[PDB]
């Protein structure tokens, strides 16, 4: 409970800073202040369309590779187990197989973006 | 003691802060601007008081319109004035926005800023120095230290 | 299973965490090792059909160890009529249970 | 100059050591005159818990010895 | 716990029940999908907790792995389908009766 | 502090509930990050701090790519949000209220045996080794790399070859 | 078998390669503006975006 | 080849170091002495409850006590 | 008496943040041939109180094509994460001792990246968003070799534990051993908080600031004073791990002092990095940060799982 009381406390003091930033100040609000900035003109069009992103590739192998950091992970304990050769060879395959992943990825440029 | 110079210690302060910390635009049209950048440079550094710029206009408190504005670049710049939020300064730089200046008499100027934004302080030059800049920076920090709110609000 | 590859080499590669009772990293027994060794030690040479009415009574056992249904009746039953009894005032609860006991080490 | 830099260094530095000493001393008060109690592993909760039981107060530092 | 069990139970249901009830985009149908894995993972994990089956604990990181690569190859599909038609959505899909 | 496991169950189930009604991905993946780390909270609530860690982490790095997809493709002038449709919010409305008057009625139809709202928090944990070290959920994930080293090489394939059908879908 | 409903079914193609409407190329645009730091002065700058 | 590598360690020298920390890594295990005392160390430490023996009367080698001259003198990992 | 605690790790952080603002400028400053503020104090140690106050009086901008919800949340979530990561911080008794602590920081960070994420999306404008997709590019290139590189030095360690870390530092510092998990750690530490050069969020000339061009208040001011924190806590952890002070434990206010130093040190070299260098491009910081560290990163991996067997230098579990 000592956790869920510090976490309390920091929501707190957030909560209560953004009160104190909204109903102390003073307002005068009209429609030519509170639409979007984009640089003294106006838009030409919405912000709510299509971004292309051209690195999705990317994203989703650093999904997977973030999986790899999962089964990684254990390997503090892993090392206090007596055999300390099987877990050797395995974390050994998980991260040349990795690394071949990369590097399969990186020769068909994956890596790079979508022009 | 008195609510009444409670209010106005309180006020002292209010304009303490936001003369102390007036964060002006990143907004320069023509050469005046390069006296501007000279105040923000080493010399005549602003950031000594407490003026250091910021690009968006929703994070500033002035606006310094240093240079020509023209027919084309009114609408932005009065755009860019609403955005900024309230309390909210103008300091109009060198004789092309304090008047039209040196192109008064031109199809495309706006004769002074006058008519698109309200100008606090005026500040002469052709280039004005930096030094004359700063000069004005700091009579609007005292102009922002005699601003007397929180007394009228409680003499209303 | 369909393919006994496995019992054709002899290896192990998954048949050897099949259930509670099986290999803990360090020697921790899972609750109902006992209930799931005696079912499956009942179960064995036997298949199925047999094993589902002759080994009943250690796999009823092994059902109230690992779901645990009926010990909840029973406290329940015993919260309930101790809840009545004590907003009629027949009960009174003793130090030992209203959190003032001596301890014991 | 750079040594102008300093005031607002020493201000920094006396705020950054203040979480740690302030930890340190808040368990020795609490907890007495000890360090607060690790219990990475339930055996260690389990000496805790004993040793709240033992005392006769409801607080596991209180350390009885060779007086029993 | 039976509690809790019975609560993602129906969770898993609740996710289930969005991923086929279809909606225009696709998108929230791989969340739905992603959702009845969480709450899949969760079960898993408490009845290895609870029973002290520190042999099954490898089982949810499996469940978690492959429904990553589940998304992934989801999500390429969606970047084909938007190179496609421009829009993720599902109503699109309606050329196969022909 | 006895009905903490019920309520963050049911806040779980509020959040795949919200999530099954399918606003832009947007605040789908604000729900899934919710209800993993309510996930995580409850995997602790039962004695694991590894696995929750992981469910959160996990669900983070992908709810990460959500964004950057649905900026892309799964984008609309005006992305639906729960109240945006009336009848969603009235059918989430009426979730909430059918799941509270469900288990109002299965808290009566059967004493105990499914749900006990009167003995709530005195069946979590079952038989905990009061006595112990080297017990804690990450020996039986690291045990991945010793007696179970079948889910590690099938696991690593699956991301192996993920990455290949990644390329060749995408190609 | 013609029903009401498979009239104006059309039989496909021979390479299941269907004729569309290419998706216009909307670009997205922005106005990287007078205001902007690196606008070096005043400059409008219009300009289309495919990210 | 060697020309190959003399080239890439200017160019492109973060792959040679990795590949040579690689094959050293798989290497090392192989040589050193050192390797087999880890899984011993490993086993060293109870965990758990040693559980007596029943005494059948054939047990020699197994001691009556913890400080026998008997079972494994685990002074090797001492001054190892 | 918690409380208390919770004071005297919360309101001095704050102070220190406010201060760090100061010698930020002021360091920036010199290195530009220049004195920064001593006006409005002695030698300026006011201008963060007169910056917060004017903030908090200025009329915050609530516009019409933003997500109120997500707008307002974000700020709240970001100082949140930022003064929850002081938590389990062993200086060297910590606040809340957990046995998973590097998890939680991770955790809590990769959550943090969602103040600026959703905030840029609310924010409905087109430099916000592009913010937005700058940090998801920044964290997916700095978040896999975090883990991988703070896995391989904890994998000398023997736990995820933070205050372990002072008794595998006991005689030494994890630092000669692993100094390139050390120089990658610390540029990710610059990736991650998005400090220069891998700003690219705020990146004031390419775009006009970023996930903040619709926020002006107190908002602001929290995602700022998030930022600062972060910075001192990255700081924090490096001068834990890597450059480990010494305990003493009769004496442990010179662990705190010496952690004081090293912070301090850490941290003005960020300021420094921000005054020397340019920035990054977002995508070349992901071909850095894939095809340079990410390679080394995974055998330095193998290398440091390999090197508690051959040297047979296993850690203890506790
Ligand atoms: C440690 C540093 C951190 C500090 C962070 C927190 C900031 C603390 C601020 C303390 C000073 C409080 C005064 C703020 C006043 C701002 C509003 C203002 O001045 O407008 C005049 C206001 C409004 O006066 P008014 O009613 O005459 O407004 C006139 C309206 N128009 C413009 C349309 C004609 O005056 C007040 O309301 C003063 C009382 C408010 C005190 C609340 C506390
Ligand atoms: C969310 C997690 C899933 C939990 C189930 C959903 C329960 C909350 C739904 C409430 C309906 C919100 C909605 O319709 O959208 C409105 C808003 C969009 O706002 P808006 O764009 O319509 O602007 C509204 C303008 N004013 C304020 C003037 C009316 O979106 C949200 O509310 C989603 C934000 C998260 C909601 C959860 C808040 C938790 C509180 C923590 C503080
Ligand atoms: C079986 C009964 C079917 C009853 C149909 C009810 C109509 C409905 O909302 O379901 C369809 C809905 C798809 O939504 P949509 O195609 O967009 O309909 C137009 C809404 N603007 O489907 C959905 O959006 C998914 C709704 C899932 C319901 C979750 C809540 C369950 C508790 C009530
Ligand atoms: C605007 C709204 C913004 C909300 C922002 C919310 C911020 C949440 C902060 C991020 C939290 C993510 C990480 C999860 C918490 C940490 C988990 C953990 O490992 O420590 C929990 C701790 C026990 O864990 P452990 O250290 O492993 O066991 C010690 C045994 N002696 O002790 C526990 O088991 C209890 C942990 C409870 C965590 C409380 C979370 C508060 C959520 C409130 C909202
Ligand atoms: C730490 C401090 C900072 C980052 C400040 O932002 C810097 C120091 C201050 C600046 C940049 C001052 C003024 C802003 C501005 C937008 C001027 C217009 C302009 N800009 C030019 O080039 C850049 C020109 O090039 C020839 C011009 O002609 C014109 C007319
Ligand atoms: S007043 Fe003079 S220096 Fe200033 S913009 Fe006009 S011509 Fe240039």
């Amino acid at each position: 409970m000592n956790l869920y009381t510090v976490i309390f406390i920091n929501i707190l003091l957030s909560l209560t800073l953004i009160l104190v930033a909204f109903w102390l100040p003073q307002m005068n609000l009209y429609s030519e202040k509170a639409n979007p900035y984009e640089c003294g003109f106006d838009p030409t069009s919405s912000a709510r369309l299509p971004f292309s992103m051209k690195f999705f590739l990317v994203a989703i192998t650093f999904l997977l590779f973030d999986l790899e950091i999962a089964l990684l992970l254990p390997l503090p304990w892993a090392i206090q187990t007596i055999k300390t050769s099987t877990m050797m060879i395995m974390a050994f395959i998980l991260v040349t197989i990795l690394s071949l992943g990369l590097a399969y990825e990186w020769t068909q440029k994956g890596l790079e973006w979508t022009e | 003691s008195r609510a009444e110079y409670v209010v106005t210690k309180l006020d002292d302060l209010i304009n303490w802060a936001r003369r102390s910390s007036l964060w002006p635009m990143t907004f320069g049209l023509a050469c005046c601007a390069v006296e501007m950048m000279h105040m923000a440079a080493p010399r005549y550094d602003m950031d000594r008081f407490g003026v250091v710029f910021r690009a968006s206009p929703r994070q500033a408190d002035v606006m310094i319109v240093a240079g020509t504005l023209t027919n084309k670049m009114a609408p932005a710049l009065r755009k860019v004035y609403d955005q900024m939020p309230e309390p909210r300064y103008v300091v109009s730089m060198g004789s092309c926005a304090n008047g039209g200046g040196y192109y008064h008499y031109s199809y495309s100027v706006v004769r002074g800023c006058d008519r698109i934004v309200p100008v606090d302080i005026y500040v002469p030059g052709c280039p004005p120095t930096a030094e004359a800049l700063l000069y004005g920076i700091l009579q609007l920090q005292r102009k922002i230290k005699r601003e007397q709110k929180l007394k009228i609000w409680y003499r209303r | 299973p369909f393919l006994d590859i496995q019992k054709k080499l002899g290896i192990s590669l998954d048949r050897h965490f099949m259930f509670l009772s099986a290999e803990q990293p360090y020697k921790n027994a899972a609750r109902c090792h006992a209930f799931e060794k005696e079912w499956i030690e009942c179960a064995h040479g036997i298949g199925g059909t047999r094993a589902k009415k002759e080994c009943k009574i250690e796999f009823d056992d092994f059902e109230e160890c690992l779901l645990r249904y009926k010990t909840m009746r029973r406290m329940h039953d015993i919260k309930k009529q101790r809840e009545k009894l004590m907003k009629e005032g027949k009960y009174t609860p003793p130090p030992h249970h209203s959190g003032r006991e001596e301890p014991r080490p | 100059m750079w040594f102008e830099i300093l005031p607002g260094l020493a201000i920094m530095g006396v705020c950054l050591v203040i979480p740690g000493v302030s930890t340190a001393y808040i368990h020795k008060f609490t907890n007495g005159g000890k360090e607060k109690r690790v219990a990475r592993v339930q055996y260690q909760w389990y000496l805790m818990e004993r040793d709240r039981r033992i005392s006769g107060v409801n607080r596991y530092y209180v350390s009885k010895g060779l007086e029993n | 716990m039976p509690s809790t069990f019975f609560n993602l139970t129906m969770a898993f249901s609740l996710s289930l029940l969005g991923t086929l009830m279809f909606r225009s985009h696709l998108m929230s149908t791989l969340l739905c999908l992603e959702g009845m894995v969480l709450s899949l993972f969760i079960m898993t994990s408490v009845t290895s907790l609870n029973s002290n089956s520190m042999s099954s604990m490898p089982i949810p990181i499996t469940i978690l792995v492959f429904a990553a690569c589940e998304a992934a190859v989801g999500l390429a599909l969606l970047v084909k389908v938007s190179n496609t038609y421009g829009t993720d959505y599902v109503q699109n899909l309606n050329l196969l009766q022909c | 502090m006895n009905n903490y496991i019920f309520v963050l169950s049911s806040l779980f189930l509020v959040g795949c509930l919200g999530l099954a009604l399918k606003p832009s991905p947007i605040y789908g993946g604000l729900g899934l990050i919710v209800s993993g780390f309510v996930g995580c909270l409850m995997v602790l609530g039962f004695g694991g701090s590894f696995l929750g860690l992981m469910v959160f982490l996990i669900y983070l790095g992908g709810m990460l790519v959500v964004f950057g997809y649905t900026t892309a493709m799964a984008t609309e002038e005006y992305p639906e949000t729960w109240g945006s449709n009336w009848l969603i919010l009235g059918f989430l409305v009426l979730g909430v209220i059918m799941e509270v008057f469900l288990i109002c009625v299965l808290n009566y139809y059967d004493e105990v045996g499914v749900i006990n709202l009167d003995g709530l928090g005195d069946w979590l944990m079952y038989e905990v080794d009061d006595v112990g070290v080297m017990l804690e959920g990450g020996i039986g994930v690291a045990a991945m790399y010793s007696c179970a080293t079948w889910m590690m090489v099938v696991a690593g394939w699956s991301l192996f070859a993920g990455i290949f059908i990644i390329i060749e879908i995408t190609r | 078998y013609p029903s009401k409903e498979t009239a104006h079914w059309k039989p496909p193609p021979w390479n299941d390669v269907d004729i569309l409407k290419e998706k216009a190329v909307t670009n997205m645009t922005l106005n990287f503006g007078p205001q902007h730091p690196a606008a070096h002065g005043v400059l409008r700058l219009v300009l289309e975006l495919s990210g | 080849i060697s020309a190959f590598l003399k080239n890439a360690w200017a160019k492109e020298p973060v792959l040679v170091v990795s590949f040579s920390v690689w094959g050293l890594a798989i290497i090392m295990p192989m040589i050193s002495p050192y390797t087999k005392y880890a899984s011993m160390i490993n086993k060293a430490t109870p965990y758990n409850y040693p559980v007596p023996v029943r005494d059948d009367g054939n047990m020699p080698d197994v001691p009556s006590h913890p400080q026998d001259p008997l079972g494994p003198s685990l002074d090797w990992l001492k001054n190892l | 008496m918690f409380f208390i605690n919770i004071l005297t790790l919360l309101v001095p952080i704050l102070i220190a943040m406010a201060f760090l603002t100061l010698v930020e400028r002021k360091i920036l400053g010199y290195m530009q041939l220049r004195k920064g503020p001593n006006i409005v104090g002695p030698y300026g140690i006011l201008q963060p109180f007169a910056d917060a106050m004017k903030l908090f009086m200025k009329e915050p901008m609530r516009p019409l094509t933003t997500s109120m919800s997500l707008f307002i949340i974000a700020p709240t979530l970001s100082l949140t994460l930022a003064l929850s990561l002081w938590v389990p911080l062993p200086m060297p008794h910590p606040l809340i001792n957990l046995n998973l602590g590097i998890l939680f920081i991770l955790a809590t960070s990769s959550l943090s990246v969602y103040s600026i994420l959703w905030s840029g999306w609310a924010s409905n404008s087109k430099y916000s968003l592009f913010g937005a997709l700058r940090a998801v590019a920044q964290t997916i290139s700095y978040e896999v070799t975090m883990a991988i590189i703070l896995l391989s030095v904890l994998l000398m360690n023997g736990s995820y534990s933070l205050q372990t870390l002072i008794t595998t530092q006991e005689h030494m510092w994890l630092l000669l051993p692993a100094w390139p998990m050390a120089m990658m750690w610390f540029i990710s530490t610059l990736a991650e908080t998005n400090r220069a050069p891998f700003d690219l969020t705020e990146g004031e000339s390419e775009l006009v600031s970023g996930f903040n061009v619709e926020y002006a208040a107190g908002p602001f001011a929290l995602f700022f004073m998030a930022e600062y924190t972060n910075i001192i806590l990255m700081n924090a952890l490096t001068t834990i791990i890597f450059l480990g002070p010494l305990y003493y434990i009769n004496l442990p206010e010179l662990y705190s002092t010496n952690f004081m130093m090293e912070a301090l040190l850490l941290s003005s070299t960020f300021l420094w990095i921000r005054a020397s260098y340019p920035r990054f491009r977002y995508d070349q910081l992901m071909h850095l940060l894939w095809k340079n560290f990410l390679p080394l990163t995974l055998a330095l991996c193998m290398w440091h799982i390999s090197l508690p067997i051959f040297t047979a230098g296993v850690p203890p579990y506790m």
